């Protein structure tokens, strides 16, 4: 086979990924 | 002219503030502590010390229901109703729900599986229990849905509450009531896997024309406790029943008519002339407040237009009254309507420049926001950078710096003084004092200052500018 099940079946937050994406947004802002 | 848009601008004005002393009726304050004294301060019975502000566990909350909240929802005069100061009429019966987890929703390690048999997650709507239990009889006892039960979204404190849930319609009289919440404590009723409890009422009061809509909601988190808030919002649903409603209808309309001649008056200018109409600041504040103001109006006309709660309550009054959706878009209405008011009275500065005193000032302002922006932005990140230091240091702890926003209210309360500092000190014995003389020092000392130094060269420089201008031309 199917290949794109559907995500998002709960409501928790990985702050990894949301601050490694605002580091390198912020980086190319300066930059 | 100048006198047109300055006459236009104080008849809005008066039209506004009729409105909100309208609005703001007489002392509905007394009428919300009476209620509040009377449900969250009164001990659980005459033996305790506590009440519903300071429920600590599971059984308090037993407590308090077959006692002091039957003690203040059924006052003594077939089947009489029942009036709560003997003026507040108790509408229809309360009702009581509660939102559960599912056993098993969770991951106990392999190491740990022969003392531990049993885990429950923290609430979410993927691991909430949809399965009958107990004395399988009733509907306290049977999962419903959130279109069956015509509920909606909460917002707690530790999470946002679903709609749905195991719920009672309680009984008109207090024995009836009494002993149906025996009969649920006696077939255990709130377990382990309990994370959410509500109660919920509403009253009349005659006298005055006004509905009082009481929610109470205990939380029960994953780690053990109970965290109890409550909400008591009163409502006017009858509105034309003296010549002072149908004064304010007309107030009303006056203020839509308003708002359109306004709107039209801003589409007329941004078509052709000046297409940028940006680099002004009162173009973007006069853009805003008409925003604010047909966001309102259409809030207003979504919610007194249906009443049909109150309607289908009208047919048979010994049924549940719902009228939490009615209470939530009357809170957001008087958000709305107090920030737009709030924006209309800055707007006043546009007109107060009639001597040589007023057009100094404002252009000081104006000409100093620039480096004040500029400051302000570093003043902002130290602030920053002083609150997460805080909040990892101080926040398993010490209750005041426990979420980040809260982190951010702690360190502005300490500029006014607000500060306590008998938990602070024993939270760290070294990195607590020297976080706070720190903070003071380079606060008051240094940040406090910079600001003075700027508007104070800003607007020496103006003087002198307007100064040697004039008396030399
Ligand atoms: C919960 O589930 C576990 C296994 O998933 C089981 O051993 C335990 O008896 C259950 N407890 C209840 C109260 O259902
Ligand atoms: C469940 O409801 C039925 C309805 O008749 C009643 O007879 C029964 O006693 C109830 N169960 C308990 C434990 O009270
Ligand atoms: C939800 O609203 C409908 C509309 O009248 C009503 O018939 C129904 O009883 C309500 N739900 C509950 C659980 O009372
Ligand atoms: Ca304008």
């Amino acid at each position: 086979h199917v290949r794109f099940v559907f995500p998002e079946p709960t409501a928790d937050v990985n702050y990894i990924v949301m601050l490694t994406c605002a580091v390198c947004l912020v980086t190319y802002m300066v930059m | 002219s100048v006198l047109r848009e300055l006459v236009t601008y104080l008849l809005f004005l008066i039209v506004l503030c009729i409105l909100t002393y309208g609005m703001m009726s007489s002392n509905v304050y007394y009428y919300t502590r009476m209620m509040s004294q009377l449900f969250l301060d009164t001990p659980v019975s005459k033996t305790e010390k506590t009440n519903f502000k300071t429920l600590s566990s599971m059984e308090d909350f037993w407590k308090f229901t077959e006692g002091s909240l039957l003690d203040g929802l059924y006052w003594k005069m077939a089947d009489n109703r029942s009036f709560i100061f003997y003026e507040n009429l108790l509408l229809g019966v309360p009702r009581i729900r509660q939102l559960r987890v599912r056993n098993g929703s969770c991951s106990i390690p392999q190491d740990l599986r022969d003392e531990i048999k049993e885990c429950y997650d923290v609430y979410s709507v993927s691991s909430e229990d949809r399965a009958p239990f107990g004395p399988r009889n009733g509907t306290a006892w049977i999962y419903t849905s959130e279109k069956d039960l015509n509920g909606s979204s909460h917002w707690g404190i530790i999470a946002t509450y679903s709609g749905a849930g195991y719920y009672l319609d309680l009984s008109r009289t207090r024995e009836e009531t009494a002993a149906q919440v025996a009969s649920l404590k006696k077939n255990v009723w709130l377990d382990r896997g309990t994370r959410a409890t509500f109660i919920d009422f509403s009253v009349y009061n005659a006298n005055i024309n006004l509905f009082c809509v009481v929610r109470l909601l205990v939380e029960f988190p994953a780690t053990g406790g109970v965290i109890p808030s409550w909400q008591f919002q009163p409502l006017k649903l009858i509105r034309y029943v003296t010549t002072f409603d149908f004064f304010l209808a007309a107030c009303e309309i006056i203020f839509c008519f308003f708002i359109f001649y306004y709107v039209v008056e801003e589409i007329l200018e941004i078509r052709i002339h000046k297409l940028h109409y940006f680099r002004s600041f009162w173009n973007c504040l006069d853009v805003v407040i008409v925003v604010l103001s047909v966001v309102a109006i259409g809030i207003n006309i979504y919610r007194t237009s249906n009443v049909e709660v109150l309607l289908q309550f009208l047919e048979d009054q010994n049924t549940f009254p719902n009228f939490e959706h009615l209470a939530y878009w009357q809170i957001q209405f008087n958000n709305i309507a107090a920030v737009t008011v709030f924006f209309v009275w800055i707007k006043l500065f546009k007109f107060i420049n009639f001597n040589r005193t007023m057009s100094q000032l404002s252009t000081t302002m104006s000409r100093c926001a620039k480096d004040l922006f500029g400051f302000a932005i570093m003043f902002f990140i130290i602030f920053l950078a002083y609150a997460q230091l805080a909040y990892l240091v101080f926040g398993t702890q010490v209750d005041d710096f426990s979420t980040f926003q809260e982190c951010i209210f702690t360190q502005f309360r300490i500029i006014l003084g607000d500060i306590n500092f008998a938990e602070i000190e024993e939270a760290n014995r070294v990195l607590g004092p020297i976080y706070f003389t720190t903070f003071v020092f380079f606060m008051f000392f240094i940040l406090l200052n910079m600001f003075l130094a700027i508007i104070n060269d800003t607007y020496s420089e103006v003087k002198s500018d307007l100064a040697q201008q004039k008396a030399e031309m």
